[PDB]
């Protein structure tokens, strides 16, 4: 959103690198929510196997940024800094085994008859009121509608990366489960295509009036010391305007509506969270279900509650 | 060392703890707050406590005064303050000091005094 | 089948050795499955604070930006070259319907065309009066499509779908989820 | 591995004295190399054995029976967590930082009466008047 | 017994809860320490405030703290749980659960590393070493 | 906004000579300037007392005996207000060290029952001896000493005897001690009261929030020095009267033999000098100053239609 | 992890009181007062971080031109009181003293990438 | 003028005790820029007890006044007045001060002295 | 066929460039044709509903219809139901206050046509007291959004079942996302030990909030910028 | 959310002053019918006529408001307050927001005159 307001373009390597770290974020999200759904329904081994793959990925986060859980890596000019020295050879070594670590989790749930009977006609949403409730992502594609943002309105080097999209047919919790189990596979396809097709070049945007010069430069260049001093006290200024920018989070379509005064503070920011519209839609679906099947439907709208209230 | 506790009570601390640091006893700023000042203000919460495991980390105003003065033969003296074993840009920004007046002119980032000879 | 099953000696995982592997190929569901544990001499050696690549690193750049002499910044600045929101009231759309356009000027009498501009800028004409005054092929040229149809809600890049249904799909037939590409 | 053979051969390599202390310290049985020791006194070990998982190669044997992660020396702490390859006795004269003062190593004194006290580094911002009278 | 069995009622309402679920993960295991989440305050020894505390939930956090049986401790996980944190200057936030519950160990970190949360647990077990429930009855 | 209600003013000087400028508005994040030491702040009175004391930002120094209980008084004050420090009454440097920076100090150390280490003579007249020694030593304005009602030395009751002995001791040592005698004390979950139960003695019960309020209202004006106060509720009560109020809200020798058997336990058993105090009743000094000295008045201790509407609901689906 | 104020070779405090770490901090954890000392050099009289409102973004370390404050990888410093968790100048100078051997290893591998 | 102070949720204390000031920000004597000198700022006068005090502990600037950091921008002066009496606030308004136009020539610097020079330019 | 004899990939010939070549181009140039398309589409919509559409703005790939409050239900109905529009999915609706205007709040509506893959915005206005009419008649997903716009801004939606507060304290007096409401608020919470409950008190901070907005630029930072209005949709200069 | 809550009302704005007076009196009746379930529900110290005098007092705060729209916004806020109180969503700690006066005496030294306001400079 700030890139669109600022009218700047991120470099090539900065696009591919945010495609890649937006897909291992997708793997981590689908991992956490699929195994959390399986735990509150009652299967508890996938919780722990998925959380070990989450440890394997959180180290990649700690290599890349500083902190494991909260990384300030993706910045409005681009990327915070360059990859460490040998990580591209490491995500490959991870992916080679994650391909089978996922089929293994798939086997005790996909054709488990208890897991089937618990979610087959639970949480059915018709395709016409999936639009009226404002549902998106895995809940809209659970109902048969072929829509996702990284194919329809593409951004950040998803043009350059080839993949397919899973879309369910009946509006239930089972097809919302199956499309996540397939989005795992598609994200792994992104990861290996992005490790193969990684280019060289700058990782931040080119100019030092919206993000900082490197510390090699600002310790000898007068211009760069001026720009470094001013981007941190005052900040850069954004041109006056308004934008609504929506991307596809793994929870669904997540957007931000930001109003820029022309100052260096946003005049207004608003987060459109997917899970807000998913939990607002809860009454419409959970009418006439039993009390245990009011719990399996929480685990398909995947409420993390950082989304729902802020 | 006995200091008056706002009431005529004198409280007693060892004199190794009334020094600003074990380098320098006196204070190096006009609003530096003497250790006798600090202990006079709040000793309600240094009770039952060891003064030994307080930090005591070694005032730099006298660690810079014992460094030798560098001598430059030219007119202007260059400074970055980097190391040259470290792979990267460390130290401060590179500044150029005029050495023309009598005496030693110090770097305003690091304090290393330079003199023309 | 480009991403199909690969055997487990290209998967970088500690696996097994000896006749215990001959036992676990008989006692398995799929024999080409890893054990999960990465190979210790391969996975993360050397440790990230000990890299020979860190002492050779220099900050990256593209050519027409890092260029020392020929670019000035005002040619490659685009934050100050932002476009503004084209705000159109109804009376400028009446002005576009009655006076014309810069592609299509229906204005002679330049000296009198300023005062012909003026009364619409004052609010002499109204907008439905402009829709009634205006020709039918200006209604079918600028307001509507040249065939007389309403313009469809525009999209930037249209997406034509192609359902993959053979065994290049992600689920075989019988599963209630389809690959859409 | 999770084997009995591994705990078997490691118990035989390390010996029964060291086995009882490693059983009273950790649950595992580990055979190391003694890369070096701490200024606090904490022996460190690296295991080259083939059936080890990632993040098990390096470990500490402490000194005290109440042990902390806080009791490890800083240069060793980065090594135990797999930051550096070369242990801080293995690194040469050029990496050791120049100092003009002694090193003393306080671990952590939380709950201990040697816990840290915060205070005001400077004096109150507005002065008051010293009372001076005058007989007219 | 109070150390080797160690049951963490969690009142964590945001992000630090996933960082707690990495203490349940197979890399940093907690059951190998004796830790299990009895998810009812009637049986948990201790509470973990792992996340923020808003003004809408401060009596709810107090009511969950009220129900636990008397040998009770609480550790404060995160920086939003001690002194407000990132959301310190906000209208709907409690500036740390120190105002609500009497907390024994503070684990700092905005995502306080699973390493560090376990270290705070070891610090709490060291506090359990010197509780002296029976020497105190001897009027030491 | 908030306001300093405990203070008459902003700028307060104490009699020792310390100048105290209170800062800000009232409430949690501001400071009055006083430093207070409340002995026995673990206690049933002292919890309410330093809750009311640390409410406005008075720095409260509490010496504790056990550290597991004291945690419930960290909530009451701002960050930096309450200061816990360990104390035994035996180690006299802990007593003269906890009172070293106090400009007011409160004792409440009094125990119902003798145990292996303390009789009533060492808790009530010798601990008060040592604390008043310290206040004697350290030039502390406003020593406040809390006692029992029925506190006289000619009493047969060893509790009442040694508490009168205790005030003898603290008038002996510090002439400027305020000395305060409250009535029976009713409050929330009190030890030998409402939860112990929910008879011809007559004594007044007083609510404990208003003895804490009255105590703090003593604490800050120096009209209150070298005067002894008795704090009794509005209306005089019989025990059978009290317990039958409680009832519709919701031989002596072998009874003493029974309490003999039941004291040898870790739970707080009934003291034998307590039935002794039951026959004694509330005779209060008329040459003392009660609640209306310090401007407060204490709180006093005191089928056919749903069947047919049920006939329209649904009960089996 | 926790914070540290480093020192130069031959012992000088590095903090030239430029207020950049205070100006950038997203949670307003830094507070600094600065005075000219006896040498005429510009130093902090008072440096302070509230670790209860710190969020570990690393902007304070990214911002400093001298590279005076850094983040040590210590996360094992969990406390029992809030007063212990307010780090003044002296605790952070003691930290930059203690962890300096380690921060050598960190900044030998980070400084090109910064 | 409709009285919105009862439906804003703001307390009565703010509308009855606090006086507020509308002002246009002065051009700084420091630098030659004039960009922050167009909007009309709305700003609360301080309370003398509640403004700021230094802490016991570290010396943090503590405050009980809560409108000390709030400041509004308006396009117009009549915008600020309409909003200020619409919310029911006591306001003072400060009139701006622009610079007097004086004609400058560069040839002013060296005009001919007929009598005493009475000045020596430098350039 | 072993994990002993697997190849390493750290010992490999890697990609190496002498020099990277990235051409520079304005990011707004890729939008222009579609922006022209958007202009034409909007000029149709204003011509189709002249009673209800006061204006429109096209910035760059984003259409905004400026519509009056009593005009919102006839417009949204059109946007839901015309075969050309089909803006089925409600996305996000909220308010923004400009305190310098007579009508303080503007209420923005975001819509997605998943058929034609297009977004639209609808802006109306509201004073603090006067309402906007609710579109929860048409969209069942809208009301929670309206309700959030109620609590943060105080904007009303007439004809709304269960308008009340959401994502704020129950006894909270005030509307937070509003320029007269201060950042830290009016009240704070603590545990009173005397009453054995939490009490709500007037606010007081141990460290006061320091905004560094005082100290912004004194030079105006960005120009006016250029236009991407097509030559089809601006007024002809005479002669 | 097509089904609404139990004690809901579709928010509707009155063009007449008197029909809003009708709705206001109906609302007062709902509040005072619900005073005993408020006393049982929130476990209060006191008795029901103090809830009833607070409901009457909170209505006599807003009696001489003229403008019909401000009375509409007031009526909507009041019905939302009733719906929160009757449905047991508010808790006792926020139910007792309404009674700051009743819980305790806050202490001595209530400043009334100029001088005892001056001695603590309004504190
Ligand atoms: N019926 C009543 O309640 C009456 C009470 N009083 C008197 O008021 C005072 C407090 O009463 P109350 O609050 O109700 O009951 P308490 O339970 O508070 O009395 C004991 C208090 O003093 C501490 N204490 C007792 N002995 C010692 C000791 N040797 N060393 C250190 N501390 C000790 C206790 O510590 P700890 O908390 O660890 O147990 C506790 O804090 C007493 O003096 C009592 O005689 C006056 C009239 C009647
Ligand atoms: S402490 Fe940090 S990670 Fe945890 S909930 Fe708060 S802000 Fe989120
Ligand atoms: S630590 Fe760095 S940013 Fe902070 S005042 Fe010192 S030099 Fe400036
Ligand atoms: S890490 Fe971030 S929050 Fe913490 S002091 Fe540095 S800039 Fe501030
Ligand atoms: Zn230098």
């Amino acid at each position: 959103a700030v890139e669109k307001l600022l009218n700047v373009e991120v470099p090539l390597r900065g696009k591919y690198i945010r495609t890649m770290f937006g897909e291992i974020t997708r793997v981590l999200n689908h991992l956490m929510s699929v195994c959390s759904h399986a735990m509150d329904v009652g299967a508890l081994t996938p919780f722990l196997w998925g959380f070990e793959e989450r440890e394997k990925l959180m180290e990649f986060y700690e290599r890349v940024s500083g902190a494991r859980l909260h990384a300030a890596y993706v910045r409005p000019g681009g990327v915070s800094q360059d990859l460490p020295a040998g990580l591209l050879d490491d995500i490959y070594m991870w992916a080679t085994q994650f391909g089978d670590r996922l089929d293994e989790i798939e086997e005790l749930l996909t054709d488990n008859r208890i897991w089937k009977l618990r979610t087959v006609n639970i949480g059915t949403v018709t395709a016409q009121d999936a639009l009226n409730l404002g549902l998106s992502g895995p809940m809209l594609r659970g109902s048969g509608i072929p829509f996702d943002i990284r194919k329809n309105a593409p951004y950040d080097a998803y043009d350059k990366v080839d993949f397919d999209v899973p879309v369910g047919m009946n509006g239930d919790c089972y097809d919302r489960y199956l499309i996540r189990m397939a989005e795992f596979r598609q994200s792994l396809r992104i990861i290996e295509q992005c490790c193969n097709d990684m280019p060289a070049g700058a990782v931040k945007v080119e100019d030092f009036k919206i993000n900082s010069p490197p510390r090699n430069l600002m310790k000898e260049d007068m211009e760069a010391l001026i720009h470094h001093f001013l981007l941190y006290t005052k900040g850069y200024s954004v041109p006056p305007g308004e934008t609504y920018t929506a991307i596809e989070a793994p929870k669904g379509e997540m957007g931000v509506y930001v109003v820029s005064d022309g100052s260096e503070r946003p005049y207004k920011c608003k987060i459109r969270a997917p899970g807000f519209a998913h939990l607002g839609a809860f009454d419409h679906i959970a009418r006439g279900h039993f009390l245990p099947d009011a719990v399996a439907i929480i685990g398909t709208m995947d409420l993390v509650f950082g989304e729902v209230d802020r | 060392k006995s200091i008056i506790s706002y009431n005529g009570n004198t409280i007693e601390i060892p004199e190794e703890y009334t020094k600003q640091a074990p380098n320098r006893d006196s204070t190096w700023a006009p609003a530096q707050a003497s250790k006798t000042e600090i202990y006079k203000n709040n000793m309600v919460r240094f009770e039952q406590k060891d003064l030994s495991k307080q930090p005591m980390p070694y005032a730099g105003i006298e660690l810079i005064a014992q460094q030798p003065v560098r001598f430059v033969h030219g007119n202007t003296a260059v400074c970055d303050g980097a190391n040259h074993n470290g792979p990267g840009a460390q130290g401060h920004p590179k500044i150029f000091i005029n050495v023309d007046a009598p005496g030693s002119h110090a770097c305003q980032y690091c304090g290393t005094r330079y003199e023309k000879e | 089948l480009p991403g199909g099953p690969v055997p487990v000696f290209k998967k970088y995982t500690v696996g097994s050795k000896g006749i215990w592997e001959k036992l676990r190929v008989l006692l398995a569901i799929a024999p080409n499955r890893s054990t999960g544990n990465p190979i210790v001499p391969l996975y993360r050696v050397p440790t990230p604070g000990s890299r020979p690549e860190a002492n050779v690193y220099q900050d990256p750049s593209s050519y027409p930006t890092n260029d020392i002499a020929e670019n000035p910044y005002w040619k490659r600045d685009h934050r100050r070259a932002y476009p503004q929101t084209a705000f159109f009231d109804q009376k400028t759309v009446t002005g576009l319907l009655e006076l014309g356009s810069e592609a299509t000027p229906r204005i002679a009498d330049g000296e009198a065309g300023t005062k012909a501009l003026a009364n619409i800028a004052n609010g002499g004409v109204s907008f439905t009066q402009a829709l009634g005054k205006s020709s039918k092929d200006v209604i079918y040229g600028e307001v509507l499509t040249v065939n007389g149809l309403p313009p469809v809600a525009p999209t930037l890049a249209p997406k034509q779908w192609k359902i993959i249904e053979g065994e290049a799909a992600i689920y075989p037939k019988g599963y209630p989820c389809r690959t859409f590409h | 591995s999770s084997s009995l053979y591994r705990v078997l051969r490691n118990a035989w390599e390390v010996g029964p004295r060291s086995y009882w202390k490693q059983l009273n310290s950790i649950g595992d049985t580990k055979s190391g190399r003694l890369v070096g020791t701490d200024i606090y006194g904490n022996k460190f070990y690296e295991t080259d054995h083939q059936d080890e998982i990632h993040l098990r190669t390096r470990y500490v044997e402490y000194k005290e029976k109440d042990y902390d992660m806080s009791q490890v020396e800083p240069g060793w702490h980065f090594w135990l967590g797999y930051g550096v390859d070369t242990a801080p006795c293995n690194t040469p004269k050029e990496k050791l930082p120049i100092r003009a003062y002694p090193y003393k190593f306080q671990p952590n004194y939380t709950g201990t009466p040697g816990a840290f006290v915060t205070y005001n580094t400077l004096k109150p911002k507005i002065s008051a008047w010293e009372p001076v009278t005058k007989q007219r | 017994a109070r150390q080797g069995s160690f049951w963490p009622v969690t009142f964590g309402l945001a992000c630090c809860a996933v960082e707690m679920m990495h203490v349940s993960a197979p890399r940093y295991d907690q059951d190998r320490l004796g830790i299990i989440f009895r998810a009812s305050p009637r049986q948990s020894d201790i509470m973990i405030v792992a996340g923020t505390l808003t003004n809408k939930m401060a009596p709810v956090l107090r009511q969950v703290y009220d129900q636990m049986p008397e040998p009770r401790w609480v550790i404060s996980m995160g920086s939003c749980a001690n002194g407000g944190g990132y959301y310190h200057f906000s209208y709907s936030v409690v500036r740390g659960c120190d105002r609500i519950v009497p907390v024994d160990v503070y684990v700092p970190g905005c995502p306080p590393t699973s390493e560090a949360l376990m270290y705070g647990v070891f610090q709490l077990q060291r506090k359990m070493r010197n509780t002296k429930i029976t020497r105190m009855w001897y009027r030491k | 906004m908030n306001s300093f209600e405990n203070l008459a003013q902003d700028v307060n000087i104490t009699r020792s000579g310390k100048t105290l400028i209170a800062k800000g508005t009232g409430g949690r994040s501001s400071r009055t300037g006083y430093t207070a030491t409340v002995f026995g702040a673990n206690g049933f009175l002292g919890s309410y007392l330093t809750a009311k004391l640390a409410k406005h930002g008075t720095t409260v120094v509490v010496p504790y005996r056990e550290e597991m209980a004291k945690r419930h008084l960290k909530v009451t004050g701002d960050l930096g207000v309450v200061n816990f420090l360990e104390m035994d009454l035996r180690n006299l440097e802990s007593i003269d060290e906890a009172v070293r920076h106090s400009d007011i100090v409160v004792n409440l150390i009094g125990r119902e029952y003798e145990t292996k280490n303390f009789n009533y003579y060492d808790v009530h007249v010798e601990g008060a001896r040592r604390i008043a020694e310290a206040v004697k030593k350290h030039n502390i304005a406003r020593y406040i000493h809390v006692s029992a009602f029925n506190a006289e030395i000619d009493s047969p009751s060893e509790f009442n005897h040694t508490k009168g002995l205790g005030e003898q001791v603290t008038k002996d040592i510090v002439p400027w001690a305020t000395i305060v005698r409250p009535a029976p004390m009713f409050g929330r979950e009190d030890k030998w009261f409402l939860d112990r139960m929910a008879f011809q003695e007559t004594s007044n019960p007083v609510h404990v929030i208003d003895v804490a309020a009255a105590l703090e209202r003593i604490c800050f004006d120096d009209s209150t020095v070298a005067q002894t106060f008795e704090l009794y509720g509005p209306q005089k009560f019989t025990q059978k009267q009290i317990i039958d109020m409680v009832s519709e809200t919701l031989p002596k020798a072998l009874y003493q033999a029974y309490t003999k058997a039941t004291q040898a336990i870790w739970w707080p058993t009934y003291s034998p000098d307590q039935v002794e105090r039951q026959f004694l009743s509330q005779k209060i000094d008329p040459s003392a100053k009660t609640f209306n000295d310090l401007d407060l008045t204490p709180m006093e201790l005191p089928v056919s239609q749903l069947e047919n509407k049920e006939k329209t609901f649904v009960h089996i689906l | 992890g926790e914070h540290a104020l480093r020192r130069y070779p031959s012992g000088e405090e590095r903090c030239i009181a430029c207020k950049l770490c205070e100006a950038i901090c997203p949670a307003l954890a830094i507070t600094i007062d600065a005075e000219e000392r006896i040498d005429g050099s510009r130093r902090t009289t008072k440096y302070d971080i509230d670790m209860t409102k710190c969020i570990y973004c690393g902007y304070c370390q990214e911002s400093c031109p001298v590279d005076a404050i850094v983040e040590t990888p210590n996360v094992e410093y969990a406390t029992e009181t809030r007063e212990e968790l307010l780090y003044n100048k002296e605790k952070l100078l003691a930290n930059g003293d203690k962890w300096e051997l380690e921060l050598q290893y960190a900044l030998d591998a980070d400084a090109p990438y910064r | 003028v409709p009285a919105h102070e009862i439906v804003s949720g703001a307390p009565a204390e703010l509308s009855r005790n606090r006086v507020v000031r509308i002002y246009q920000q002065a051009k700084p004597a420091t630098q030659s820029g004039e960009y922050g000198t167009f909007a009309w700022r709305l700003d609360w006068d301080i309370v003398d007890v509640a403004n700021r005090w230094e802490n016991d502990l570290i010396g943090w600037q503590s405050s009980g006044d809560y409108m000390q950091a709030t400041q509004m921008k308006f396009t117009s002066k009549e915008s600020a007045i309409k909003f200020a009496n619409k919310q029911g606030w006591d306001f003072y308004i400060q009139e701006p001060h622009h610079r007097k136009f004086r004609v400058k020539q560069y040839a002013n610097n060296f005009v001919h002295s007929y009598g005493k020079l009475k000045h020596i330019r430098t350039k | 066929p072993s994990w002993e004899n697997i190849k390493d990939i750290r010992l490999d010939p890697k990609v190496h460039v002498d020099e990277v070549y990235e051409p520079i181009v304005n990011p707004a140039d890729r939008y222009l044709q579609h922006v022209s398309d958007l202009h034409q589409y909007a000029k149709y919509i204003m011509a189709a509903l002249p009673k209800y559409i006061q204006g429109f703005s096209v910035w760059k790939d984003e259409l905004t219809l400026h519509v009056a409050p009593s005009a919102v239900i006839p417009v949204t109905t059109f946007l839901r139901d015309n075969t050309s529009t089909q803006y089925k999915s409600i996305i996000d609706i909220t308010a923004v206050d400009y305190p310098s205007r007579e009508n303080r709040f503007e209420v923005v509506y975001n819509f997605l046509s998943v058929r034609h893959n297009s977004r639209i915005r609808l802006k109306t206005y509201a004073t603090e007291v006067t309402p906007v009419p609710s579109i929860t008649c048409l969209y069942e997903g809208a009301n929670w959004f309206e309700r959030e716009a109620y609590d943060m801004y105080g904007v009303f939606f007439e004809g709304h079942p269960d308008l009340r507060r959401i994502m704020t304290d129950y006894g909270f007096e005030g509307h937070p996302l509003r320029k007269d409401f201060p950042l830290t608020g009016y009240t704070e919470v603590r545990w009173d030990e005397e009453k054995r409950r939490v009490v709500y008190e007037p606010l007081e901070l141990t460290q006061a909030f320091r905004n560094f907005s005082a100290g912004s630029t004194a030079w105006e930072p960005v120009g006016p910028g250029r236009d991407d209005r097509p030559d089809s949709f601006k007024l002809p200069t005479p002669k | 959310a097509i089904i609404a809550t139990a004690f809901a009302e579709t928010v509707k704005f009155s063009g007449s002053k008197q029909e809003l007076q009708k709705r206001t009196l109906a609302l007062y009746r709902q509040f005072l019918r619900g005073a005993p379930t408020f006393a049982d529900l929130y476990e209060v110290q006191f008795s029901i006529p103090t809830i009833r005098t607070k409901i009457r007092q909170e209505f006599e705060r807003h009696r001489f408001v003229d403008d019909l729209s401000i009375q509409n916004v007031l009526y909507a806020k009041g019905h939302m307050e009733y719906q929160e109180c009757i449905n047991a969503w508010k808790q006792q700690a926020q139910f007792l927001k309404y009674f700051p006066e009743e819980d305790d005496i806050q202490g001595r030294h209530q400043p009334s005159n100029f001088v005892d306001k001056f001695l603590k400079n309004r504190a």
